């Protein structure tokens, strides 16, 4: 049920329980939520493939169960699933900071930079390799940032789209740098692209009349500096749009307070479904951070 | 454990309701003096469009109240306008009743995959077709291995592109019309994969085809609406 | 119950407690007597031999 | 009716399979992770 017993088919030395008795309180991916389990869907090493696809191990990871990491004895690993909304303690090894208010998600790790490809546990040709905890930011700005990748990058020869990710795969993250391995595009990803088109051509359609000239009314009142970049953004999509000047809106006939509030419900709930792409749930909220930033206290 | 609930419940929907495996439903009404009523996922059955014509003759021929009838005018005001009214409290222990914070029709139950995974969460989804004339609000209650909520509404979308194409229909047909969303998705809990026993029920002197759910722990959860 | 190994299901179950009911089976016989038997035997006239 | 009271018991040093065994009690496997016996041998 909770306990989760796992086994080694090889022998331990010494050097392996010595880097696995620092894994304590490590979370891993379980696919099978069973009690007798074995070592080689332990971990992600089993679904990992180069070239396959990011977001397949991202879809697949965020449908793995996790479990924390207890208690080695000499063959024997006891995985012990965290109960939804108890405290627990995590320990992380990707390298990011921290915090003791933010939130955590689950993510496939990306190669940092030094290319260490050692995550203390080689079994033969079997290794382990752990998922990254990343805060909730980066998570949804890895997830956007991927999607823009995937947005974009159609029918484009590979000049332009290379000279585009070579500074969008590169985020600075709290003074770390990351860059994404894989962004092949997938069946699954286009069908991320069709309810991404689907939902900006719904909100496209039922927005309000004064909220299509709404920008157009604060550049005429006001000069702010995100205001001056907005107009710029703004006008520039017009000239792209139209060569022709931008009338200037009078009072706008269909004002009716019920008519706002239905389609701007309608308009919200599109977004909730535009949003749900990339804002990933929850999986840890800090109630506590090391100094060392080796490990936490979260409670999930 | 077990979060209580006790409920004063009039006798104008006791049909069909003295078994253990029923789930209460606390529905804003039309009405603003009782503010709301306590409704029964069957009698959610009988407006389903999904379900067959001789259980809603079984639910016709077992609802001939007043309560049952209010009910049924309250919930047929707002086209597409249940999930901004539905709210549900959690299952039946036992009937004035208790309730914790399991039964099942067989029309409206179905399942995606081969039903061999072991720990399996169930859902409630409803789903709004408007090739009718107004409105077919089609119950389902899945049970289902997936426990991601996203891939679940990919999977949906995947299984109910009539319903998209449908509400996106209304959306070009009818432009005063404005629609908010196909349906929504909410869990209500997971059982292991050995207690789904499709079998028979007899209550009120009436006749009824029936899946049971034995080991259902119940969690709530949001209306997460879906398009 | 025997002591098995890591992760393989056992049974929590000790001390099943059945019950067997009784199988009822009656049995009858009659004998007869005559009554010139009941009134020689009961009714001793002191007479003859 | 009555309890399953006929239940017996049986021991390990009762039966003849420790004859393949050299029983030895340890309080610290939990602590131990091999256990090895190295041989050398010279050949003649």
């Amino acid at each position: 049920e909770a306990n989760i017993f796992c086994t080694f088919d090889h022998k331990l030395s010494i050097a392996d329980v010595g880097k696995l008795t620092k894994l304590v309180a490590a979370v891993v991916p379980i696919p099978q939520r069973l009690h007798l389990i074995k070592h080689y869907q332990l971990g992600l090493h089993q679904f990992v493939d180069h070239t396959r696809g990011y977001v397949r191990l991202r879809g697949l990871l965020r449908n793995m169960t996790l479990t924390l990491m207890r208690r080695v004895e000499g063959n024997q690993i006891l995985l012990h699933v965290p109960t939804h909304g108890l405290l627990y303690t995590v320990l992380n090894t990707g390298p990011v900071t921290w915090e003791k208010g933010d939130a955590l998600c689950v993510l496939p790790p990306l190669f940092h930079g030094p290319l260490a490809r050692e995550n203390l546990l080689t079994l033969g040709q079997w290794e382990l390799v752990l998922p990254w905890i990343v805060p909730m930011p980066l998570a949804l700005e890895i997830n956007q940032r991927l999607l823009i990748m995937g947005l974009f990058s159609l029918d484009r020869s590979y000049e332009e789209v290379k000279a585009a990710v070579q500074q969008l795969q590169t985020i600075t993250f709290r003074d770390a740098t990351f860059t994404i391995p894989d962004p092949v595009i997938d069946q699954h990803l286009l069908i991320d692209m069709k309810t991404a088109c689907l939902s900006m051509s719904m909100v496209a359609n039922l927005a309000s009349e004064l909220t299509m000239t709404y920008v157009r009314k604060l550049a005429l009142e006001d000069s702010s500096m995100l205001l001056v970049k907005c107009q710029e953004l703004l006008m520039r999509l017009d000239r792209e749009r139209s060569v022709g000047e931008p009338r200037t809106p009078a009072r706008p006939q269909h004002v009716s307070p019920d008519d706002e509030i239905a389609r701007l419900s309608a308009l919200f709930v599109m977004l909730r479904q535009l949003d749900d792409l990339i804002r990933e749930q929850v999986v840890f909220t800090v109630c506590d951070v090391s100094p060392d930033n080796k490990s936490a206290t979260c409670i999930f | 454990q077990a979060l209580t609930a006790r409920f004063f419940v009039p006798e104008g929907l006791v049909e069909f309701e003295a078994q253990p495996g029923a789930l209460l439903i606390r529905m804003e009404t039309g009405c603003d003096s009782p503010r709301h009523l306590y409704i029964s996922l069957y009698l959610l059955g009988i407006r389903a469009s999904n379900v067959s014509a001789s259980t809603r003759c079984l639910l016709e021929s077992v609802y001939t109240a007043s309560a049952a009838r209010a009910a049924l005018q309250w919930l047929d005001l707002g086209p597409h306008l249940l999930h901004r009214r539905l709210e549900t409290l959690g299952c039946v222990k036992t009937v004035l009743l208790t309730c914790v914070m399991l039964m099942i029709p067989k029309d409206m139950y179905l399942t995606w995959e081969e039903t061999r995974g072991r720990l399996q969460y169930v859902y409630l989804i409803i789903v709004y077709d408007y090739d009718g004339p107004e409105t077919r609000p089609g119950i389902y209650v899945l049970t289902s291995s997936i426990a991601h909520w996203q891939t679940l509404v990919d999977v949906a979308r995947g299984k109910f592109a009539r319903e998209r194409c449908s509400f996106v229909n209304r959306r070009i047909t009818r432009p005063r019309q404005i629609p908010l969303c196909t349906g929504v998705i909410q869990k209500l809990g997971w059982c292991l994969a050995d207690d789904i026993h499709t079998s028979f029920l007899v209550h009120k002197e009436l006749k009824l085809s029936v899946v049971r759910l034995d080991n259902f722990s119940v969690e709530l959860g949001d209306f997460r609406e879906f398009v | 119950r025997v002591a098995s190994g890591a992760g393989l299901p056992t049974s929590r179950q000790t001390t099943i407690m059945v019950t067997k009911y009784s199988e009822k089976s009656p049995i009858t016989i009659p004998f007869e007597l005559s009554a010139a038997c009941l009134t020689y035997l009961r009714e001793t006239f002191e007479g003859t031999i | 009716g009555t309890f399953c009271n006929r239940l017996e018991w049986v021991y390990f040093l009762t039966s003849g399979l420790a004859a393949a065994a050299h029983a030895i009690k340890f309080h610290d496997l939990n602590k131990l992770t091999t256990g090895k016996m190295l041989f050398h041998v010279q050949v003649p």
